[PDB]
């Protein structure tokens, strides 16, 4: 799902997705383009998409 | 041996290859100084021969390139002229055209003592060939002992020319 | 004729002398015998160019009518032909060539012109390699453009080609449609002397006139150089100039010529150089260059229509937002923009680029993380531009 990420949110939640996309981060032996991905989502999210907020 | 690598370092390649560009600067010089010529024609044609052995070999070869061989032979403007254009005119010539031979060697020497072919040695020796092309032509007809000097600078294009990639081939 | 060097009248007989050496067979040859002697006498004269190109155009000629070998053995080739042709070029036979070409009753003259340039590819060929070698080996390695210029009789012929076949897509065909032209620019492929290879590209760009020649052209590069070894090309120059921090300068404005050409007249194409030139390209964007409009120019012909308009928004907002910082207010959106797009050239590049992508689309919350999101601020930077007009140069 690393190019569309929508769908693992939708099923799993967003705050697996976070979690997923931080150890995929992290995660050794990864290609440079996912985890640069995975950080740019766990960081920025879906830009124009999905927004990552602390809501009142 | 040994020496390649000491000697490479230090010094000499630098001053050495400092020192062609002044080579040209030198022959002309040369009127001047025939009288100082004994002096240097004992040194310069050794400097000539110390550059030609250090290119028959790998290790001495890439030491030259790397101090940049092509560079200074462009900087003396030895090649990038017509001799001809301009003392006894044959004697003129025959000096210059001598000079031209032992030049012409070092850079053939260098070329194949490298990997002549996909390396970039190929490359840098096509480049000298294209950029000095039309002498490497003119050169091909004529004679004297200036002839002979000419017959192997002539000679010199041609195993130059054929150890890269085919001047000619690369001219397709 | 001599009795014209400048006089564009020239134009109006070179149907019938160009036709009518085309034609030598009609005289005899007791005739053509004569006139070739005559030629050779006549190297005399350097002032009248004209007479120079014609003479050669002769000779173009002469060699295969002696085909009929009671002609041919007669003569010996060094003396009768090479040793004068050789002369004429040395008397810029070539460059005048370059002259009535470049500065072009018609059907009769392209017909009979296009006679003239093939019968010199074919016929020639030891005169062109002659050429290329001596020029090769003639510079050494501060050369003025004049000094540059001297030698470049071999390159001089290329541009023959680019100005007599640009447009004409015809004539332009005869080179792609069978696998000696095809030989021709197979050979002129092969000469790697950056001003030749430079003027290759030129050359070809006229070449692929047609949306057909076109298609040609792109599969030349793709099958039968690649297009890879071009960006390739494109790729290193932009290295060596970053890193450092006019001959460069014809080499890339050529490369980049061509690739416009193509691009333009192009289909589903268009996406296959697009994915490759595209990233190299907005690489090369992002150093000053002086080019920089010329690269937008050639980005925008890759812009296609659909919604794969994407990486080209982002490499945009990205190549404007990049140095700029942004205060919460508008003016400093503006300065992304100007600081940017300094010149003239640039700003006009920009515009066609930005014209295509916004033909019909762009990404939702574009620019998002780095400011503040939207189409907006480039209709913003248009007041810098379009308000300014009024007070251009230069109408």
């Amino acid at each position: 799902l690393l190019v569309e990420i929508e769908r693992f949110f939708k099923l799993h939640q967003e705050d697996q997705a976070c979690a997923t996309c931080l150890i995929l981060a992290c995660s050794t032996c990864d290609r440079e383009v996912s985890a640069w991905a995975t950080r740019a989502f766990f960081r920025y999210g879906g830009e124009a998409q999905m927004r990552f907020t602390t809501l009142p | 041996q040994q020496w390649l690598l000491y000697l490479s370092n230090s010094g000499y390649l630098k001053v050495l290859v400092d020192s062609l560009v002044e080579d040209d600067r030198t022959l002309q010089s040369l009127l001047t100084p025939q009288p100082p010529l004994l002096k240097a024609l004992y040194t310069y044609e050794s400097k000539m021969a110390f550059l030609t052995r250090v290119a028959k070999i790998q290790q001495g070869a890439l030491e030259l390139l790397r101090s940049g061989v092509i560079v200074r032979l462009a900087q003396c403007q030895v090649y990038d002229m017509r001799p001809e254009t301009d003392m006894f005119i044959p004697t003129p010539v025959d000096r210059y055209r001598q000079i031209l031979l032992p030049a012409l060697q070092l850079c053939q020497v260098i070329l194949t003592s490298s990997m002549a072919q996909h390396l970039q040695a190929a490359g840098q020796v096509l480049q000298f060939l294209i950029s000095h092309s039309d002498t490497i032509q003119a050169i091909l007809r004529c004679q004297d002992v200036s002839a002979g000097s000419l017959q192997e600078l002539a000679l010199l294009t041609g195993i130059i020319s054929k150890a890269a990639l085919p001047g000619i081939l690369s001219e397709l | 004729l001599e009795r014209v060097s400048l006089d564009a009248v020239n134009l109006a007989l070179l149907m019938a002398l160009l036709y009518c050496f085309d034609i030598s067979f009609i005289e005899q040859k007791q005739y053509i015998a004569t006139i070739h002697s005559r030629l050779q006498d006549s190297q005399l004269w350097k002032l009248p160019g004209l007479q120079a190109t014609v003479r050669l155009a002769w000779a173009l000629a002469l060699r295969g009518i002696s085909q009929l070998p009671d002609v041919t053995a007669l003569a010996e080739f060094t003396e009768a032909d090479e040793a004068m042709a050789e002369l004429a070029i040395a008397d810029n036979v070539f460059l005048f060539l370059m002259e009535s070409v470049v500065v072009s009753q018609e059907e009769f003259y392209i017909r009979r012109v296009h006679n003239l340039i093939t019968d010199f590819l074919a016929l020639m060929p030891m005169k062109v390699k002659q050429l290329r070698n001596r020029a090769d080996e003639d510079a050494r390695m501060m050369g003025n453009e004049p000094p540059i210029s001297l030698r470049r009789d071999l390159e001089h012929l290329m541009l023959l080609i680019g100005e007599l076949y640009k447009k004409n897509p015809e004539l332009a065909l005869e080179y792609w449609c069978p696998t000696v032209l095809s030989k021709f620019v197979r050979q002129m492929g092969d000469l790697l002397p950056p001003t030749i290879y430079i003027p290759y590209l030129k050359m070809l760009q006229g070449l692929a006139n047609g949306p057909q020649c076109a298609h040609y052209c792109f599969s030349l590069l793709k099958v039968n150089v690649s297009w890879e070894h071009f960006f390739h090309s494109l790729m290193l120059y932009h290295e060596h100039l970053r890193k450092d921090l006019q001959k460069e300068q014809d080499g890339l404005i050529a490369f980049l010529q061509l690739t416009s050409t193509i691009i333009t007249w192009s289909e589903n194409a268009r996406l296959a150089l697009c994915e490759t030139p595209v990233v190299v390209i907005l690489g090369l964007l992002q150093c000053s260059i002086p080019l920089k409009a010329e690269l937008l120019k050639t980005l925008a012909a890759f812009g296609k229509s659909p919604e794969i308009a994407a990486s080209l928004w982002q490499s945009l907002e990205y190549t404007i937002l990049q140095t700029v910082r942004i205060p919460s207010g508008i003016e400093v959106e503006l300065n992304e923009i100007e600081s940017r797009c300094e010149e003239y050239p640039l700003t006009r590049a920009f515009c066609q680029l930005i014209s295509t992508l916004v033909e019909s689309s762009f990404p939702s919350n574009l620019g998002a993380g780095l400011r503040p999101p939207g189409f907006d601020p480039y209709l913003q930077f248009l007041r810098d531009s379009v308000f300014r007009f009024r007070t251009r140069a230069r109408a």
